[PDB]
């Protein structure tokens, strides 16, 4: 809705001021309501102006000229807002044409460790703020966990590949700046069982509904029943799902017991009636004989002999009336027994097939979180849900590497340079690095500040790949330990011809056991060339890294032949298998919220380190060691956009420290 | 994280 | 409130997560009791089958034809003598006495108790009935 849509696209509320804005504009937020609305409009309009054309720099001069009365009345207010938005990277980020070239004299010196999206985004900002920036990258390429396979005409992503909707996504801006061939992914995903036959529509919808019900139940367990600690240990999502499933199996058995208990009570009610009837039939038999004996005493009789005939007649008919009132009650209980035998409860909660299809949905969840469900925090695994972008998910058909390559332009990047040691004191910083091709060749880099974008997997390493001098404080290292770093792998299969449904982007393979549920469970058809991409998720990812490419591709072909036919599936021209946990420069795929951890650990990851004074009694020194990366952004973890935003945050923080605020 | 589910997006517990 | 059709109570959660094998113990305990109840079902089914076999033919050879006749105001000597014996056997059950005589209503029987109280010593007759 114009200016309101600009705030939404920048992840800001249109009608109120944020915590960051309150810090930079305390006079406004504590002041009258009218001035706040003036601030909010200037903010929203400036954002709209940038968002309308993100290919060119938006200056203060261009901003003020396009503002109307009475908003362009206060010129220093407009300047304060513009500077704030520029400094925090909400406007003028990414690849844009600079209207007046950057000042020749550079102020301050920053070393950035790592040339992924977080590193590159921070580097661009710091350079455009007028700082001396050098990036040190261990790999022979930029991009990091954005890694695109390219051989001949085949293009496929081994790392990041999906833009998770454009509504509120900073990657929407980047896509208007860099030629990303964004193609919408169609949601339709048919599942094929181990035999190779598709799951019927009725069963498929039943299992999926039960899956979401099971997930909703674990949330109920967490929030309402407070089932978060068990045996002095934090409860995992996997644990909670087991508990819910077990209680559903219990209810199936409890309702079976209650049903067959209604049968025995009816049978025993019938048993008491049948005994009563057998005893009365014998009394009726005896009294009939007594009647006919008295009746065979032929007339004329005295009145006592007549009474004997008449009284035995009354007594017999009364017992026959009593028998008839039990005979239809027998019928009432036999039909009650008929309907109970015809209407039993459920035999099982889930069959063997139902459990297997459910294990696919669990594997799909294990893909998303890049980790087995027994490692995820029950309370906090989905803490970033409210920050989900709107719109369809999109493939980067051009190959995602086009983004970091474009961000790399005009930057001083030292490739094949592995950081070994980070030194930080009150005077400044030393970064000690080696050449990866020749490890004896040593490099020393001196700087005012260090920005660490090393993956969480690298920071977790014992023994360490990178040493910090002095050692990182306990609050930092404990957060590094608590936090989860997951794993996920991809198998790229390049063919000469399309043998699959071209209008179907996604199809699933249902595994035989729970143990192998994530093993080649999902297939992607996304690219212009005939390429199929298979995922290895959950417990399978770590195990499948110890298996050779030929065997993995063999298992891929066996699954596809089951679905499409042996004659229909040719041998692939090119194959690639990712091994992200084994990769020394990643040591996994992306962060997750582990059991025992929370969203607060992401904030602790983001917090800069301040060294002690050199001389004792010297004033409190400034922060020297800064952190960015997907593992440092609470609201957008484990993504490209989150990495991007973490870089923009840190550049703004470093510039505030070393160039002064505003 | 959960927002990355392109295929069969989970709904339970949001 | 839990999702409709799912069952999760504070008591049931604690029983399943009490120890490492508490879940399998609870589920097997209910499995054994299901076999135990079904065995009892088969037992009573076989008992009832034997009892139903003894009731074959019902009470058909022992049922008597229903004879109905119009009520008469006049008491014959025979009807009076039938009544005195009926009082001796049945007491104050006026319905039973009516069915014995055959042609006297429940109200007419009740009047007989008052009309012939002195002449048929009905007080003495009812005392003989209570004594047994
Ligand atoms: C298989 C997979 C699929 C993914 N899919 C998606 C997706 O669909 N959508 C999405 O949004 N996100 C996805 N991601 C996540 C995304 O790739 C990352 O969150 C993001 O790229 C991380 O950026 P970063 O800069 O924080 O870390 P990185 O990109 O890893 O940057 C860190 C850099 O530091 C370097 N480095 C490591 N050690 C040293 C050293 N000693 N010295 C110097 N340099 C070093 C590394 O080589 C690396 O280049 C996926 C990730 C994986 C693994």
């Amino acid at each position: 809705s114009g200016v309101e849509g600009a705030a939404f696209q920048s992840r800001l509320p249109h009608d109120r001021m944020t915590s960051q804005e309150a810090a930079c504009f305390p006079d406004i937020i504590s002041g009258p309501q009218q001035t706040q609305k003036v601030f909010l409009f200037i903010r929203n309009r400036t954002l709209q102006l940038w968002l309308d054309n993100p290919k060119i720099q938006l200056t203060f001069e261009a901003t003020l000229q396009q503002l109307e009365a009475p908003y362009n009345s206060d010129t220093v207010l407009v300047h304060r807002v513009h500077s704030y938005l520029e400094r925090h990277g909400l406007i003028n980020f990414g690849i844009y044409k600079r209207i007046k070239p950057l000042p020749t004299k550079k102020t301050g010196k920053v070393i950035i460790i790592g040339s992924g999206v977080s590193g590159l985004a921070a580097a661009r900002q710091l350079q455009s703020f007028g700082m001396d920036v050098t990036l040190l990258e261990a790999r022979d390429r930029v991009g990091g966990r954005v890694a695109t396979f390219r051989k001949g005409n085949y293009v496929a992503d081994l790392g990041a590949m999906v833009v998770t909707g454009l509504g509120g996504n900073p990657m929407a801006v980047v896509s208007k700046q860099v030629n990303m061939e964004l193609a919408k992914i169609k949601q339709k995903c048919p599942l094929y069982e181990a035999n190779g036959q598709a799951v019927p529509k009725e069963k498929d919808e039943m299992v999926e509904q039960e899956f979401n019900r099971l997930l909703e139940a674990t949330s109920y367990l967490s929030h309402q029943l407070d089932f978060n600690v068990l045996n002095n240990k934090p409860v995992s999502l996997g644990q909670a799902l087991e508990v819910v499933i077990q209680l559903q199996e219990k209810h199936v058995k409890d309702e079976q017991i209650e049903h067959w208990k209604k049968i025995v009570k009816t049978q025993e009610e019938l048993k008491e009636l049948l005994n009563k009837m057998v005893n009365l039939k014998e009394k009726i038999k005896e009294l009939h004989q007594q009647y006919k004996e008295a009746s065979e005493v032929k007339p004329p009789r005295d009145i006592t002999a007549e009474f004997l005939v008449k009284s035995k007649h009354r007594d017999l008919t009364a017992l026959c009336k009593e028998y008839d009132e039990l005979a239809e009650t027998q019928g009432k209980l036999e039909e009650k027994l008929q309907e109970l035998e015809a209407n039993p409860p459920s035999d099982v909660y889930l069959s063997s097939r139902d459990r297997q299809i459910l294990d696919w949905h669990f594997a799909n969840l294990e893909f998303a979180n890049a980790t087995p469900l027994s490692t995820l925090s029950l309370k906090h695994w989905d803490q970033d849900d409210d920050f989900e972008f709107t719109g369809s998910h999109l493939t980067v058909r051009n190959g995602y590497s086009c983004v970091p390559v474009a961000l790399a332009e005009g930057l001083d990047i030292k490739l094949n340079t592995a950081v070994r040691q980070v030194r930080y004191t009150a005077s400044g910083c030393e970064v000690i690095a080696v050449n990866t091709r020749s490890t004896s060749q040593t490099f020393i880099y001196k700087c005012d500040a260090v920005l660490c974008t090393l993956p969480l997997g690298v920071l977790k390493q014992q023994p360490p790949a990178v040493q910090f001098v002095p050692p990182l404080p306990e609050w930092k290292t404990s957060a590094v330990q608590r936090m989860g770093f997951g794993n996920l792998n991809k198998v790229v299969l390049c063919f000469d011809r399309v043998f699959w449904d071209p209008s179907v982007n996604l199809f699933g393979h249902v595994g035989s056991t729970t143990a192998s549920r994530g093993e080649l469970f999902l297939f992607w058809n996304l690219y212009k060339a005939p390429i199929l991409l298979a995922l290895v998720a959950g417990e399978a990812a770590g195990i499948m890294e110890n298996i050779s490419d030929d065997v993995i591709v063999g298992r891929c072909l066996a699954i596809l032949k089951g679905i499409f036919g042996s004659s229909a599936v040719p041998q692939p021209k090119e194959t690639v298998v990712s091994r992200w946990r084994a990769d020394p420069w990643a040591r996994g795929s992306y962060s997750y919220v582990a059991a025992g951890s929370s969203g607060n650990d992401y904030d602790l990851m983001a917090q800069p380190i301040t060294p002690g004074p050199s001389i004792p009694g010297a004033p409190q020194p400034i922060p020297r060691l800064f952190f960015a990366g997907e593992h440092t952004i609470r609201n957008y973890p484990a993504t490209v956009h989150g990495a991007l935003l973490s870089g923009l945050r840190e550049a703004g923080r470093i510039a505030d420290q070393f160039l002064g605020a505003m | 994280s959960r927002t990355m589910q392109t295929a069969r997006k989970s709904t339970g517990g949001k | 409130k839990p999702p409709k059709g799912m069952f999760l109570s504070q008591e049931d959660v604690e029983a399943v997560s009490a120890n490492a094998t508490a879940a399998t113990t609870v589920l097997r305990q209910l499995d054994m009791e299901l076999v135990s109840v079904k065995r009892q079902i088969q037992n009573i089914k076989q008992t009832n089958s034997a009892l139903k076999e003894k009731l074959d033919g019902g009470i058909e050879p022992y049922r008597l034809p229903e004879v109905i006749q119009k009520c008469n105001a006049r008491w014959t000597t025979e009807e009076q003598l039938l009544a005195v014996q009926a009082i001796r056997k049945y007491g104050r059950d006026f319905q039973a006495i009516s069915d014995v005589i055959g042609n006297k209503s429940v109200v007419q029987v009740k009047n007989f108790f008052v009309n012939y109280r002195r002449r048929f010593n009905i007080d003495e007759v009812l005392q003989e009935w209570e004594a047994e």
